[PDB]
């Protein structure tokens, strides 16, 4: 069914699928680090 | 009083061409033709890969394209290739400027439909 | 998109362009959530006060696009709309609360390097990612500036724009406007003291606010560009339709009206 969490979504052919990162992708990942 | 120009009393959007002393016909500029349901009005047509879009100079960048065409760079209407695009015809598809031909079967002779799917 | 930059080819394969047929122009953005379903904002399609009411035949759904104006033949794909489903409790009367609509495509779109659906958040993803300070990403072909008056800018972009904006805590969003904020919305953008800026703008509506999961590396659509007051002003923040909060309704119409 839809919204099950098993569908192949969210992975970009030109990026994740080829192990390539886009220009500002790191910026979002770095925002997760919380200051203690 | 012979003879009367029928166009004097006509209300055509673009031009008027007389037929009789009583009848006339509203016509359009080259690249345009009367709207079937609005004969006194004009709408753009295109039978090639692309033709300039019908843009209104009273409002910046407001352009029109005939059915089967889509606005492209340089304010030009370019043909939508429904066959290459997919989803328009499930049978055999032949692209046309403005529409497409869809052949449906799988019976004998096969029906050639214009602008519609099987 | 204000203060954004050119998106890279294939950077947002889920980005959809809702295109008006007459006149030929950009209507709004949207997102591909499956091979036959597209998500957008309800106000892009329906707004009674201005007599706005777009139907299936008034638009073209363009997927896989990069350039705003070019007809990207053999790259982008045009899909015909089978049915538009506007949220029944969409509050156009006041808040634009539940600013969301679903569009079922007549035929399934072909996935490719430029076309591919984004994931929708589940309970855990929503809880973990939707936090103040965390940055999300918004994309669109809308205005580069608040325009509609005097302003120095290129007006409309030549290529899809992208901006990374951090989620803002609810009370700060609340105090930034006199408009009532519901739980079906969240706001994002930088605060005056951060220096960095950026925001969504006219024409960006329906576009997705996505976040990349540090857990499974997948992108999820947490929001839909919904509304704001001006564009990229100090003390103002773009407001987005909270996707997870309305996920029950999304799953309901997709299950009832088929996938
Ligand atoms: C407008 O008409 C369409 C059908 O053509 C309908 O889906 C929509 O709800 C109507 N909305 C208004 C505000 O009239
Ligand atoms: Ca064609
Ligand atoms: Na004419
Ligand atoms: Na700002």
């Amino acid at each position: 069914t839809f919204g099950s969490g098993e569908a192949d979504c969210g992975l970009r052919p030109l990026f994740e699928k080829k192990s390539l990162e886009d220009k500002t992708e790191r910026e979002l990942l770095e925002s997760y680090i919380d200051g203690r | 009083v012979e003879p009367v120009d029928p166009c004097f009393r006509a209300n055509c959007e673009y031009q008027c061409q007389p037929l009789d002393q009583t009848s006339y016909l509203c016509v359009c500029a080259e690249g345009f033709a009367p709207i079937p349901h609005e004969p006194h009005r004009c709408q753009m047509f295109c039978n090639q890969t692309a033709c300039p879009a019908d843009c209104d100079p009273n409002t910046q960048a407001s352009c029109e394209c005939p059915e089967g065409y889509i606005l492209d760079d340089g304010f030009i209407c370019t043909d939508i290739d429904e066959c290459e695009n997919g989803g328009f015809c499930s049978g055999v598809c032949h692209n046309l400027p403005g529409t497409f031909e869809c052949i449906c079967g799988p019976d004998s002779a096969l029906a050639g439909q214009i602008g519609t799917d099987c | 998109i204000v203060e954004g930059s050119d998106a890279e080819i294939g950077m947002s394969p889920w980005q959809v362009m809702l295109f008006r047929k007459s006149p030929q122009e950009l209507l709004c953005g949207a997102s591909l959530i499956s091979d036959r379903w597209v998500l957008t904002a309800a106000h892009c399609l329906l707004y009674p006060p201005w007599d706005k009411n777009f139907i299936e035949n008034d638009l073209l759904v363009r997927i896989g696009k990069h350039s705003r104006t070019r007809y990207e033949r053999n790259i982008e794909k045009i899909s015909m709309l089978e049915k538009i489903y506007i949220h029944p409790r969409y509050n156009w009367r006041e808040n634009l609360d539940r600013d969301i609509a679903l569009m079922k495509l007549k035929k399934p779109v072909a996935f490719s390097d430029y076309i591919h659906p984004v994931c929708l958040p589940d309970r855990e993803t929503a809880a973990s990612l939707l936090q103040a300070g965390y940055k999300g990403r918004v994309t669109g072909w809308g205005n580069l500036k608040e325009t509609w008056t005097a302003n120095v800018g290129k007006g409309q972009p030549s290529v899809l724009q992208v901006v990374n904006l951090p989620i803002v805590e609810r009370p700060v969003c609340k105090d930034s406007t006199r408009i009532r904020i519901t739980d079906n919305m969240f706001c994002a953008g930088y605060k005056p003291d951060e220096g960095k800026r950026g925001d969504a703008c006219e024409g960006d509506s329906g576009g997705p606010f996505v976040m990349k999961s540090p857990f499974n590396n997948r992108w999820y659509q947490m929001g839909i560009v919904s509304w704001g007051e001006g564009c990229d002003r100090d003390g103002k923040y773009g407001f987005y339709t909270h996707v997870f909060r309305l996920k029950k309704w999304i799953q309901k119409v997709i299950d009832q009206f088929g996938e």
